């Protein structure tokens, strides 16, 4: 079987600029049948490129396809806002076709530090048995945010949940949203709830916390 | 152009069987591959299998090799993907992908590369049932910054399957609405949240409701948020 990797995992780059994305695979690539997908959220994968150069009609000459073997190399050559989405490579040389792991290219912009917000759980829900904490990161930069969940000054682990939104497409900030889940009695059992979380765009980790009932 | 149509979403127990088909339009059918791709939530794409209906042959991937079976009905220029002994695991979208070619018909030239995809089909795989989500109030902080901004919003939780669609004030508030991908919970049924930064000088005075619309359990729910009365 043919293994394909993709390089680097996440290409952050700004608008205007010149993206390399490399695919190497583990042996060689039959006849060049090499070809490079774009996919945007929501919507089905499109070919960009095929025959590891050939181009579709009706696909923008920016993006232009080489290499050979093992090494291929998807080229666009100023990248446009709508470039920035997800690729794959795919070798169809083989009757066992392989697609590769992707690679991400993302908005490089100025860092912006997250706004957090904490929110205990309603009553309505309360009425439910069950108490969720929503500790919410709005609109940072870059992707990587750390949040970690403090009751009673303990720490947490294992009981919270969180995902991120896509790279928005007017800031290119991102966005987190932690849930931390508990049953009634073991929210009643403690005081104090807090989320702190650490971002590059912050100096010192920032804390937001509530105290139950009050 | 050659257009691709997929079967509806599909709901089903761990065990089960699921048929997915894709409907080809314009072009011939008969000559070129089509090939079935699956992509689970927030992961890559993954090559399930081919066949080329001419010649009735299939060939598919060591991973799904025993359990899948994919056929191409050229009474209909409809193809199919059967995925037997369903698991969670299973739960992805399923694209069908016909390669391209250059010209038309039966001596039109093969591209290889998939050029054709079809919208995809849904397939969850859970022990779960359909039930329709409890939206609770993320009420805003009364410790908001005063004239400054403040964070609401609504948590939809415990709901199955997927999708779910959440608007503001019924689509008139769009600015800074984050609406975040859905969690797979423990308890196998799915949980989101979608909150709004707005002034909070009009935290006291103007109206913010969440609404939530779960198709798959035909669920409309319209949620009202206010500061608490504390
Ligand atoms: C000179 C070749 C043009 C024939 C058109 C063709 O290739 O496609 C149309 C039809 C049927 O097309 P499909 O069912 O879609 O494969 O095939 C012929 O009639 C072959 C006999």
């Amino acid at each position: 079987e043919i293994v394909l990797t993709q390089s680097p995992g996440t290409q952050s780059l700004s608008p205007g600029e010149r993206a390399t994305l490399s695919c190497r695979a583990s042996q060689s690539v039959g006849n060049n049948k090499l070809a490079w997908y774009q996919q945007r959220p929501g919507q089905a994968p499109r070919l960009l490129i095929y025959g590891a150069s050939s181009r579709p009609s009706g696909v923008a000459d920016r993006f232009s396809g080489s290499g050979s073997g093992t090494d291929f190399t998807l080229t666009i050559s100023r990248l446009e806002p709508e470039d920035f989405a997800v690729y794959y490579c795919q070798q169809y040389g083989q009757s066992l076709s392989t697609f590769g792991q992707g690679t991400k290219v993302e908005v490089k912009r100025t860092v912006a530090a997250p706004s957090v917000f904490i929110f205990p759980p309603s009553d309505e829900q309360l009425k439910s048995g069950t108490a969720s904490v929503v500790c919410l990161l709005n609109n940072f930069y870059p992707r990587e945010a750390k949040v970690q969940w403090k009751v009673d000054n303990a720490l947490q682990s294992g009981n919270s949940q969180e995902s991120v939104t896509e790279q928005d497409s007017k800031d290119s900030t991102y966005s987190l949203s932690s849930t931390l889940t508990l049953s009634k009695a073991d929210y009643e059992k403690h005081k104090v709830y807090a989320c702190e979380v650490t971002h590059q765009g912050l100096s010192s980790p920032v804390t937001k916390s509530f105290n139950r009932g009050e | 152009q050659v257009q691709l149509v997929q079967s509806g979403a599909e709901v089903k127990r761990p065990g089960s069987s699921v048929t997915v088909s894709c409907k080809a339009s314009g072009g011939s059918f008969s000559t070129y591959a089509l090939s079935w791709v699956r992509q689970a939530p927030g992961r890559g794409l993954e090559w399930m299998g081919g066949v080329i209906p001419l010649l009735t042959i299939t060939n598919y991937a060591p991973r799904f090799q025993g359990r899948i079976t994919i056929t191409a009905d050229r009474s209909t220029s409809t193809a199919y993907l059967e995925l037997n002994s369903l698991r969670p695991e299973d739960t992805a979208v399923y694209y069908c992908a016909r390669e391209g070619t250059t010209g038309w018909g039966w001596l039109g030239k093969p591209i290889g590369a998939f050029a054709h995809w079809g919208q995809g089909t849904l397939v969850t795989v859970s022990s779960a049932s359909t039930k329709g989500p409890s939206v609770f109030p993320l009420a805003p902080s009364s410790k908001s910054t005063s004239g400054g901004t403040a964070a609401l919003g609504c948590l939809v939780k415990d709901y199955f399957p997927e999708p779910v669609t959440v608007s503001w004030n019924s689509g008139a508030l769009t600015s800074g609405v984050h609406t975040f991908p859905a969690v797979l919970q423990s308890s196998g049924l799915y949980s989101l949240s979608s909150v709004v930064t707005v002034p909070s000088s009009s935290l006291g005075t103007q109206t913010y409701i969440c609404n939530v619309n779960h198709k798959p359990s035909n669920t409309k729910v319209d949620k009202k948020v206010e500061p608490k009365s504390c």
